[PDB]
C-alpha cells in the first residue's frame, strides 16, 4: 500500500557513489571524529557518515580534520567512511514552513509533509549593511497593552524579553503571536508578520503543548516553529538560531515582515560551552566560550529592517535571555544587553504577586520606543508614563496619613496597575487598548473600585461596542486620536462611569 | 507638647538610621562585587591549569 | 610571487604553509583570492617549518585547504587623502558608504609605530572646545584621551556632533569617529543623521570620516578598526599637518575584540578575563595619540565599562591613559541643560592652576565651590525650606540657580533638536563670564536670562531681552 510507495521510492535511488573524496574515522571518541581524508572539505561542511551521521567540520588541521558530529556516537565507531556532501549547511526557505514544526535540518518533527518550500538556502550569512538599513518607525502591536505603550515595539529590531526561569517566559512571548493573528488576517504584509518561535533545549512535551494551543488558537498558518528540543544535539542548537534566521531572510528578502523570537539563547550558549569544550578551545568569562559574544552578535544583526531600495522589509526579533538568579550582571545577559537595542525585564516578585503581565517597568526600556508605537495610544500614555514615574515613588508611600495628592496618586497608581493586568494567553486589540487608558489618564477609573476595574473593563469595551463601534472602528482605522474623539472618548467615558 | 516632640525624634532617628544602613549597604555591596570577581578568577586559574595539563 | 597553500582553518586561525625562504614577516598581510574578493590574513606567528600562523580578518566560512595566498608584505595599506573624508569605510580599507571606490591619494600600513620621546609633547598644550562646561571644568587638551560616560542618543552622539561643528570653526580640523562593536541600525541612524546636520556633505564637504565596525565583523577585524583609522587621523597631522579630533567608540568592545583573539592565538587571558598583551594594545594605540611637531591628533574615547565596574582591568588601563573623563548626567539632561555634562563628576588633570591659566584657574575653584555648596545646601534647604537660607545662602542660591540656567546653551548641531541656534563660546570668554557671575554683576538679572544663551557678550543680550 503506502509500504510499496515507499519501494518504488527505493527503486528511485540508484545513484553512481563515486565519492571523489572518501574519509575514514581514525578515531571517534567524544562525537569528535578525526577523519584521514577530505582534501578539498569546505570549512563547516556537511558531511555524510557510514552511520549516516550528519556532521560540520569545525576543525581543519592538516592531519586530521575534525568533524562534529551532529548526529549521536552511538553507532560511530573508528574507521568509518565519512563520505563528503560537498554542501555547507543548508535548510529550506519559503513561506512552505508556515504552520509546520521542523527541526534543523528541515525535517517535519510534527511529520506535516515533507517540507515544500521556495529553496533551500545555507544557514549562515552575514547581517545587512549600513545602508541596507532604512530606519524603524513601523509599530508592530503584540497586543499586551502595556508593552505596546510602556515599551512600544516595532519592525526589524531587538529587544530582550529576559527574565526569571520557568515565569511562563514563554508565556509572555507566545501572547505576542497570538495578537499577531488579528494583523496576520489584515492583508498589508507588513500588517502579516509571519512568526518564528525558536524552542531551544525545550523538551518535546512542552513544545507538544505549544504546538497544541497554537492549533487551539489556529495560529499555526503564519507561525513556524523551529525546534532543538532538549534532546537535540549541541551543533543542532548551535546552528538553531542561524538556520532559523534564513527562514527569515526568505520572507525579509521578499520584503515582508516576519518576528523571531529566539528562546532562550542561553540554552544556546551551553551548547557552545559544550562544542569549545570538546574541541579543547579555552571556555570564556564565566565559563561561557570567549565568542558567545561574537556568536550571538553575528546572530542578532540579522535581525534588521532593510531599507526600501531593498524593499522595505524586516525580520523583528525579540531574544529571551534566562536570568538564573536574576542576575543582568551575568556574563551572558551583560553581553547581550549591551548588544540589543532594548530590554524587557519581567519582576518575579510581580509575577508571585500574579500581576500577569510581570513586567518591570524601569528595567523595561525600548530604544525604537515611541517611533514605533501608534499616535493615538502614544497621545493617551505619554501621560501613563508619568502617572507611573509617581506611582513607583509613591509605592513606598503604602507603608497611613499622607499628603491628600500622595494619596490620589496612590489610588489612581493602584487602578492603573490592576488595569495594565492582562490575563496570560488573551491578548486585546489596540482599539479597545487606547479608550481604556484614556478613561485612567482623565482619572474616570480611579473613582471605579479597585475590585469594579474588571468588570468596569470587559463591560465599558462592550459598552463601547454598543454605544459607538463607529467611534472605536474609527480610532482603529485613523489610528491617532483627534481633539473630537478624545472629547467624545471623555464624555463617552463619564457616561460609562455613570453606570 | 511632650509626646508631639518625642513622635517627632522617633521620625528623626528612624530616617537617619535608615540613610546610615544605606552607607554600609554600599560598602559591603562593593566588596561583595570584587569578592564575586575574585572567586571567578579563582576557578578560571583551576580551569586553565587543566587544560594546561 | 610569494605565495602558500591553507594547511589548516581551525576557526578564523588560518595556518598557511609557505615554500622555503618565502616566508612574510610577521604583522605581514596576506591576501587570499576568493569568491569573498580576497580574504585579508595578518601574519601573528611563524610556526616553522615554513609554515606561519595567521589571524583572518575576514571570514573563513566554507575555506577550502591548500588554497594559494599571496602576500601583500606588510600591514594592510588603507587609501588615505582629503577625499577619503566622508568616506563609511571597513577595515580592508575599501567603501561600505557605497558610493564606490574610494578616491585616494596614497595607501598607508594600518601598524604604524608611536613617535619618539622628542617628538612627543614637550609641554601641555589646550585644545580649544565651545561648550563652556567643557571649558571650564575639564578643558580640552591637544594630544588627549577624553573618555565619555553617560548615555547615547540625545546624550553621546549628540555631544559628538557638536564637537565636529565646533572643531571645524576652531582650526578647520577634521575628524575619524571609528565606531568598534557598531549596532549597524543605529549607525545607520547616524550616519544619516550625520549626513543630514552637514557634518557629512557629499553633496557639499564632509569633514568627518566613518569608520564603522559592525558587531558582525569578526573579532580580527574589530581589533584592526582602530589602527586603521589612527592611520588616517595621522595622514592628516603628519603629512597634511593638520589637528585633528578622533571620535573612538566602546573600549569595551575594542578590549572584548583583542581579548578573542588572543585567546585564539592560545595567550592565557589574564584575570578578569582579559588577554595578557592587555596593556601593549591600549600603549601602542594610545600612544600614538599625541602632539607631535606637525599636528596634533586628539582623541575623545568613549568609554563604556561593563558592570559600572572601574575596578576592572581594562577600564583602569583606560583611565590611565584618560587625561580627563566627561560625565554625561541624565538627571542635568532633565534639568533642561543641553549640555547634559555633570558639572561636578566631569573632571580634567589639566585644569592645574598654570595649566589652564591661574585667573582660569581661581575662577573655575570658585566655581566649583559654588556649585559644591549649592547642591549640598540645596539637600537640607529644600527639606528645611528655602526661607531657612542665610542672606549669604540665598545670594549663593541666587547665583547658583543663575549659573544652572547659564550652562543651558544650546549646541550648533542641535540647531535642529532644541530648536534654538547653537551659542558657541570661546574659552577666554568663558572665564569672562564666570568672572562677572561670581562677581554678581548678573545676580541681578533674572535666571532665564541665562538659559539657553552662551558667553558673556551672549547674556548682555539677553538680559536686555529677557527684560525687553
Amino acid at each position: 500500500e503506502v509500504s510499496s510507495i515507499l519501494e518504488e521510492r527505493i527503486k528511485g535511488v540508484s545513484d553512481e557513489a563515486n565519492l571523489n573524496e572518501t574519509g575514514r574515522v581514525l578515531a571517534v571518541g567524544d562525537g569528535i571524529a578525526r577523519v584521514f581524508g577530505l582534501n578539498n572539505i569546505q570549512a563547516e561542511e556537511l558531511v555524510e557518515f557510514s552511520s549516516g551521521v550528519k556532521g560540520m567540520a569545525l576543525n581543519l588541521e592538516p592531519g586530521q580534520v575534525g568533524i562534529v558530529l551532529f548526529g549521536s556516537d552511538r553507532l560511530v565507531k573508528e574507521g568509518e567512511l565519512v563520505k563528503r556532501t560537498g554542501n555547507i549547511v543548508d535548510v529550506p526557505v519559503g513561506p512552505g514552513l508556515l504552520g509546520r514544526v521542523v527541526d534543523a535540518l528541515g525535517n517535519p518533527i510534527d511529520g506535516k509533509g515533507p517540507i515544500d518550500a521556495a529553496g533551500r538556502s545555507r544557514a549562515q550569512v552575514k547581517a545587512p549593511g549600513i545602508l541596507p538599513r532604512r530606519s524603524v518607525h513601523e509599530p508592530v502591536q503584540t497586543g499586551l497593552k502595556a508593552v505596546d505603550a510602556l515599551v512600544p515595539i516595532g519592525r526589524g529590531q531587538r529587544e530582550l524579553i529576559i527574565g526569571d526561569r520557568q515565569t511562563g517566559k514563554t508565556a509572555v512571548a507566545l501572547d505576542t503571536i497570538l495578537n499577531q493573528k488579528r494583523w496576520n488576517n489584515g492583508s498589508d504584509e507588513s500588517k502579516k508578520l509571519y512568526c518564528v518561535y525558536v524552542a531551544v533545549g525545550q523538551k518535546r512535551s512542552t513544545v507538544a503543548q505549544l504546538v497544541q494551543t497554537l492549533e487551539q488558537h489556529d495560529a499555526m498558518k503564519y507561525s513556524i516553529i523551529v525546534a532543538a528540543t532538549a534532546s537535540e544535539a549541541a551543533p543542532l542548537q548551535y546552528l538553531a538560531p542561524f538556520t532559523a534566521a534564513s527562514i527569515g531572510e526568505w520572507f525579509r528578502d521578499n520584503g515582508k515582515h516576519a518576528l523571531i523570537v529566539y528562546d532562550d539563547l542561553s540554552k544556546q550558549a551551553v551548547a557552545y560551552r559544550q562544542l569549545s569544550l570538546l574541541l579543547r578551545r579555552p571556555p570564556g568569562r564565566e565559563a561561557y566560550p570567549g565568542d558567545v559574544f561574537y556568536l550571538h552578535s553575528r546572530l542578532l544583526e540579522r535581525a534588521a529592517k532593510l531599507s526600501e531600495k531593498e524593499g522595505s522589509g524586516s525580520l523583528t526579533a525579540l531574544p529571551v535571555i534566562e536570568t538564573q538568579g536574576g542576575d543582568v550582571s551575568a556574563y551572558i545577559p551583560t553581553n547581550v544587553i549591551s548588544i540589543t537595542d532594548g530590554q524587557i525585564f519581567l519582576e518575579a516578585e510581580l509575577f508571585y504577586k500574579g500581576i500577569r503581565p510581570a513586567i518591570n517597568v524601569g528595567l523595561s526600556v525600548s530604544r525604537v520606543g515611541s517611533a514605533a508605537q501608534v499616535k493615538a495610544l502614544k497621545q493617551v500614555a505619554g501621560s501613563l508614563k508619568l502617572f507611573l514615574a509617581q506611582y513607583r515613588e509613591v509605592a513606598a508611600f503604602a507603608q497611613s496619613d499622607l499628603d491628600a495628592s500622595t494619596k490620589q496618586t496612590l489610588v489612581r497608581g493602584e487602578r492603573l496597575t490592576q488595569l495594565l493586568k492582562q490575563n496570560q494567553y488573551s491578548p486585546l486589540a489596540t482599539e479597545e487598548q487606547v479608550p481604556l487608558i484614556y478613561a485612567g489618564v482623565n482619572g474616570h477609573l480611579d473613582g471605579i473600585e479597585l475590585s469594579r476595574i474588571g468588570e468596569f473593563e470587559s463591560s465599558f469595551l462592550s459598552y463601547l461596542k454598543s454605544n459607538h463601534n463607529e467611534l472605536l472602528t474609527e480610532i482603529r482605522e485613523k489610528g491617532e486620536l483627534s481633539k473630537e474623539l478624545l472629547a467624545s472618548l471623555k464624555s463617552a467615558t463619564e457616561s460609562f462611569v455613570a453606570t | 507638647q511632650g509626646y508631639a516632640a518625642e513622635i517627632s525624634a522617633r521620625r528623626n532617628a528612624m530616617d537617619n538610621a535608615s540613610k546610615n544602613a544605606g552607607d554600609m549597604i554600599n560598602r559591603y555591596s562593593i566588596l561583595y562585587n570584587r569578592t564575586r570577581q575574585a572567586v571567578i578568577t579563582n576557578e578560571l586559574v583551576d580551569i586553565i591549569t587543566g587544560a594546561s595539563s | 610571487p610569494i605565495t602558500g597553500k591553507v594547511t589548516a582553518v581551525i576557526g578564523a586561525i588560518v595556518d598557511v604553509h609557505f615554500e622555503q625562504s618565502e616566508l612574510p614577516a610577521i604583522l605581514n598581510a596576506l591576501e587570499i583570492k576568493t569568491p569573498q574578493g580576497k580574504l585579508v590574513l595578518e601574519v601573528a606567528q611563524h610556526l616553522g617549518e615554513n609554515t606561519v600562523r595567521t589571524i583572518a580578518m575576514d571570514g573563513t566560512e566554507g575555506l577550502v585547504r591548500g588554497e594559494k595566498v599571496l602576500d601583500t608584505g606588510g600591514p594592510i595599506s588603507v587609501p588615505v587623502g582629503r577625499e577619503t573624508l566622508g568616506r563609511i569605510i571597513n577595515v580592508i580599507g575599501e567603501p561600505i558608504d557605497e558610493r564606490g571606490p574610494i578616491k585616494s591619494k596614497l595607501r598607508k600600513p594600518i601598524h604604524a609605530d608611536p613617535p619618539s620621546f622628542a617628538e612627543q609633547s614637550t609641554s601641555a598644550e589646550i585644545l580649544e572646545t565651545g561648550i563652556k562646561v567643557v571649558d571650564l571644568l575639564a578643558p580640552y587638551a591637544r594630544g588627549g584621551k577624553i573618555g565619555l560616560f553617560g548615555g547615547a542618543g540625545v546624550g553621546k552622539t549628540v555631544f559628538i556632533q557638536e564637537l565636529i561643528n565646533n572643531i571645524a570653526k576652531a582650526h578647520g580640523g577634521f575628524s575619524v569617529f571609528t565606531g568598534v562593536g557598531e549596532r549597524t541600525r543605529e549607525g545607520n541612524d547616524l550616519y544619516r543623521e550625520m549626513k543630514e546636520t552637514g557634518v557629512i556633505n557629499l553633496e557639499g564637504e564632509s569633514k568627518v570620516a566613518l569608520v564603522f565596525g559592525q558587531m558582525n565583523e569578526p573579532p580580527g577585524a574589530r581589533a584592526r578598526v582602530a589602527l586603521t583609522g589612527l592611520t588616517i587621523a595621522e595622514y592628516f597631522r603628519d603629512e597634511e599637518g593638520q589637528d585633528v579630533l578622533l571620535f573612538i567608540d566602546n573600549i569595551f568592545r575594542f578590549t572584548q575584540a583583542g581579548s578573542e583573539v588572543s585567546a585564539l592565538l592560545g595567550r592565557i587571558p589574564s584575570a578578569v578575563g582579559y588577554q595578557p598583551t592587555l596593556a601593549t594594545d591600549m600603549g601602542l594605540l594610545q600612544e600614538r595619540i599625541t602632539t607631535t611637531k606637525k599636528g596634533s591628533v586628539t582623541s575623545v574615547q568613549a568609554v563604556y565599562v561593563p558592570a559600572d565596574d572601574l575596578t576592572d582591568p581594562a577600564p583602569a588601563t583606560t583611565f590611565a591613559h584618560l587625561d580627563a573623563t566627561t560625565v554625561l548626567s541624565r538627571g542635568i539632561s532633565e534639568l533642561g541643560i543641553y549640555p547634559a555634562v555633570d558639572p561636578l563628576d566631569s573632571k580634567s588633570r589639566l585644569l592645574d592652576a598654570a595649566v589652564v591659566g591661574q585667573e582660569h584657574y581661581d575662577v573655575a575653584s570658585k566655581v566649583q565651590e559654588t556649585l559644591q555648596t549649592y547642591k549640598s545646601l540645596q539637600d537640607i534647604i529644600a527639606i528645611l525650606g528655602m526661607d531657612e537660607l542665610s542672606e549669604q545662602d540665598k545670594l549663593t542660591v541666587e547665583r547658583a540657580r543663575k549659573i544652572q540656567r547659564f550652562l543651558s546653551q544650546p549646541f550648533a548641531v542641535a540647531e535642529v533638536f532644541t530648536g534654538i541656534p547653537g551659542k558657541l563660546v570661546r574659552l577666554k570668554d568663558t572665564v569672562a563670564s564666570f568672572k562677572a557671575v561670581l562677581e554678581g554683576k548678573y545676580d541681578n538679572i533674572p535666571e532665564h536670562a541665562f538659559y539657553m544663551v552662551g558667553g558673556i557678550e551672549d547674556v548682555v543680550a539677553k538680559a536686555e531681552k529677557l527684560a525687553a
